[PDB]
């Protein structure tokens, strides 16, 4: 079989379910990515030559500086350069994690993962995107008050175009979160898939498949965050 | 009919009537007829530039810094200099070829290409 | 001897997949268009980026909406099917 | 069992390829990047011997 | 099955990313934009 | 059941209507829209200039796509037929 | 057994369906084309406007005309089925 | 279940997927051509009275592909070929 | 019901299929080399009669595959295979 | 509800799909070469000879695939698998 | 009589076979035209090739997204099918 | 009252079609697209023929091996239909 | 009439859709794709190299989709869910 979803680790509070699976994976892409900055601080020297985790951190700032400075000066929006970074390299481990060997099989026939990336859960996405929809939209608030966020919103760059510029304002958070769940989501399908044929002819379409991925992933977290920086850009402005 | 006038910069060159204007324009090789739209290009490093008449032998022109300006009225290659293919002496055209400067050698390879070698 | 209900399902998820088909169809070339556009125009002009959002923004939004608007229906086509009996 | 143990060739395969291919050209960009900080941090001290 | 809807690890996920964002927010990005001044 | 056949015919009908619409809106924008970015990185300052002509394409694309909705709307509430 | 008006109902309602669909497709990519020629040539020479809708109406009639067609005759699929 | 329900049935699908098919084609052709035609008279006004020569024999070509639809699409419908 | 009922049902349907593909393909063909004769005649006059030797090689192209397709289309409404 | 009938009307509207298919996308191709061509020719009438030859190794490639079709729809529809 | 549940999972595989013939295309074609665009801005001015990676996959993300998507709503359809009874 | 493999054979004989049509389609816009490219070329470059013959066997080789596939495919389908009984 | 009869004919159509949209959206876009590198080597002899870069890129962008529908295939026709 196939068995497309079968959350494990499930379980209840207050309520309301929880999926352990993700919410493990999450963990340990947030410990990662915790890890990371507690050695880029133990190693930051500006004097002396930079560490390798240093250079990785401060490109992916430059770049995240780059796109805001086109889009909009860092004192308009000061904030929104560690929220693009942060996303990025969130997305980006979460995604190239999964293509560590944690495949193992059932007994069931069927191929089951023991780190499944947070991504290809709904939840993760949709925390992701609600997050910078709020965040973007106070921006927006606070930069131009309150009465006035909603009525350019509705407004949009033309008046007259008033509905259409609505259901923008309900895409972007949607199209934000479902794509990646595609992203990730048909992975978990495709290893999945790959499992059908033996081990002596799974290595080659698996290896394939996941050297593909990890190209993916990167492309993913790149376009979310620079999305999401855009998105910021387009709340904040006059 | 159209206009041919091969001018430059120090003196004008030739001047008459033609039936066709074939040259090698920077995007791409253009063959100008009585009626072609309002141009303007600029020939390649090396053009040639071939006229062809009612009955009469073409011209194969080598051009050194070539502009082409087509109207409804006239045709007008503007050239730092050209000249033709009975001037051209076979000899420099295959020496000077390929040289150590790129100047001289598109120079060349224009004459090349009006005499036939290319 | 059939279900009404399992027609008007078999109906609702097929034209569903089909106002799906036709909305991505329309939203992926009309993006790849306006991102033909928007490129061609940084490549001319690189420090053009910021006045050519305003189009963009503008291109994308429509197509964007479009297409959301049928997926909303589609919902309505699915979860609360017309007519369902 | 038997896919787990496709799986682990597999990631060999990306494994071997990623270090083949793909890191030499990324520790080089890295060394590049070191290469440059090393040579401005020179010039600024050279710059303040002079 | 069932998707779409989205459980209780929609907040907890927040918890997380929050958390990570926090340290983003002052342990690395401040001082690598601190070290690109000075560079 | 006739109309439990008529109403899935509906519903079919329905979906094909709104993927062409979809389709014909979405790409029509999308060349409106080249058009209108290709004038402005051109000239910048016919901004207001290009507004005029590109809302006119998009109006009339948008006229056939909202006809589409009509229509569909009539097909899946209204069955004729029932 | 069922009512053969019932599968006479629905086969014509696919049948406007999808004609409604060609028409849209067409309509709207034609019409979208026509825009966009209208749009370069208005953005690459200001005042040919005044000249520019003669063509281009022509070619959204020689368009829209196509559509509404489709819609008139699209009636006939869904009111005046044939053999119903 | 009576046939010529069905009779019906498949000829207004077949009608319809060739009327759609048609107005797709005419819409597309029509757009394409009227483009052309615009953007040479935007580099021309002069241009404007020959271009219809060449353009009005494309929409030519095209229309009547439509309008061969439309008359064999209408045998499909009215006259049914094979219907009892 | 009549089996044959169901033959010519889905050779009516087949022959929509195949009408509307060649109509689409012949609209979509005539338009693009339209669209090319109309450019070219606007950049060299001159060349209209050289221009249409190669136009009207693609036209009776395109149309040709699409007669084709009637060619094919009225068997199926006419001569159904299997009936 | 004779098997058989069945197998031809599903066997038809295949042939059906598979004409349209065909039929659009060499419709579609020859009318981008002959434009191709068009365009080239305008531009440099003279060059009209020297651009058949690589056009044709486009189109003679394009029905490559047409007249493929045409092939399988007989399999399908003359000979029709499981019958 | 025939299952409910078979004549509903027949007309859910049809919606999402219609769910990817439709992303999928949207794909491939806003693919094309932006990966044309790129590479005619890049050999135009390969200077400029560096800036272009930019606009380039702002237009993949905003194409991709209307096609994977797609895919999220043909699981929908295909493995917990709605009102599959 | 009707034999499955009937119904089977049908079903793949659409879905045979399906791939078959939408391989050609594909592989002829393709081809006509690639083949424009190859023609401008030789039009604008005469001499970049020799040059332009190596892409152009790889734009129409990918165009092309997605068609044969789609070939292929016939063999699993038309003849190997999965699902058989 | 055995249920599976069904579902296997419905996954037969589905995959046969799945794959002519995934043929027809690869095919196309590899074309435009390489109409653009085989102008930009005709524009530019030279640049052939540093042109593969962003073109196999798109050609990954496009090919990724073809195939990831043909992987569903087989969970269509060898995995059909819900075949039960």
């Amino acid at each position: 079989a196939i068995h497309v979803g079968h959350h494990t680790l499930v379980f209840e509070l207050f309520g309301m379910t929880f999926n352990g699976d993700t919410i493990l994976a999450t963990a340990v892409t947030a410990v990662i990515v915790i890890a990371l900055a507690f050695y880029l601080r133990a190693k930051v020297t500006s004097t002396g030559v930079p560490s390798g985790v240093q250079l990785f951190w401060e490109a992916l700032t430059i770049q995240m500086r780059q796109q805001i400075e086109g889009s909009i000066g860092m004192k308009i929006a000061p904030f929104v350069l560690p929220l693009s970074v942060t996303i990025f390299v969130f997305i980006l481990i979460s995604n190239w994690l999964a293509v560590l060997p944690l495949q193992y099989g059932g007994a069931d026939g069927a191929a089951a993962e023991l780190y499944k990336a947070p991504a290809s859960d709904i939840n993760f996405v949709l925390a992701l995107a609600l997050f910078v929809f709020v965040c973007y939209h106070a921006a927006g608030i606070w930069r131009r008050g309150i009465v006035g966020h909603p009525i350019k919103v509705v407004k949009g760059h033309v008046a007259f175009l008033a509905p259409i510029n609505i259901v923008e304002e309900l895409a972007k958070p949607i199209s934000l979160a479902l794509r990646l769940f595609g992203n990730i989501f048909a992975g978990g399908i495709l290893v999945a898939l790959i499992a059908m044929f033996p081990w002596y002819i799974q290595w080659f379409p698996n290896a394939v498949w996941k050297t593909f991925d990890l190209f993916v992933g990167l492309i993913q977290a790149f376009i979310f965050s620079l999305l999401t920086i855009l998105y910021f850009s387009q709340s904040m402005e006059l | 009919d159209l206009n041919v006038e091969i001018v430059a910069v120090e003196r004008e060159l030739w001047s008459g009537p033609a039936t066709f204007v074939f040259t090698r324009t920077t995007a791409g090789e253009i063959g100008i007829l009585p009626r072609h739209i309002p141009l303007v290009a600029q020939l390649v490093d090396d053009a040639m530039v071939r006229v062809e008449r009612e009955g009469e032998d073409d011209l194969r022109i080598a051009v050194d810094g070539g502009f082409l300006s087509v109207t409804e009225e006239t045709v007008r290659i503007l050239v730092e200099n050209a000249q033709f293919e009975s001037e051209i002496d076979a000899d420099a055209a295959k020496e000077d070829a390929a040289s150590d400067d790129e100047r001289t050698a598109a120079w060349g390879r224009a004459r090349l290409r009006a005499l036939g070698q290319i | 001897d059939l279900d009404p209900n399992a027609i008007i399902t078999a109906g609702a998820l097929i034209g569903g997949g089909l106002i799906m088909g036709g909305g991505a169809i329309g939203a992926g070339i009309g993006d790849g268009i306006a991102g033909n556009a928007l490129i061609s125009g940084i490549a001319r002009q690189p420090e053009a980026q910021g006045r050519l959002f305003t189009p963009f923004f503008i291109t994308v939004g429509l197509v964007e909406a479009a297409y959301f608007i049928n997926l909303a229906f589609m919902a309505l086509f699915v979860f609360a099917t017309p007519g369902l009996q | 069992m038997s896919i787990f143990i496709g799986q682990l060739i597999g990631f060999a395969v990306i494994a071997f390829i990623i270090v083949k291919w793909v890191v030499p050209p990324v520790r080089t960009l890295m060394r590049n990047q070191q290469e440059a900080v090393r040579a401005a941090l020179a010039e600024s001290a050279e710059a303040a011997k002079k | 099955s069932n998707f779409l809807i989205p459980n209780g690890t929609f907040f907890a996920v927040l918890i997380i990313f929050l958390i990570v964002l926090g340290v983003i927010s002052k342990w690395v990005v401040p001082p690598i934009s601190k070290v690109l001044a000075e560079r």
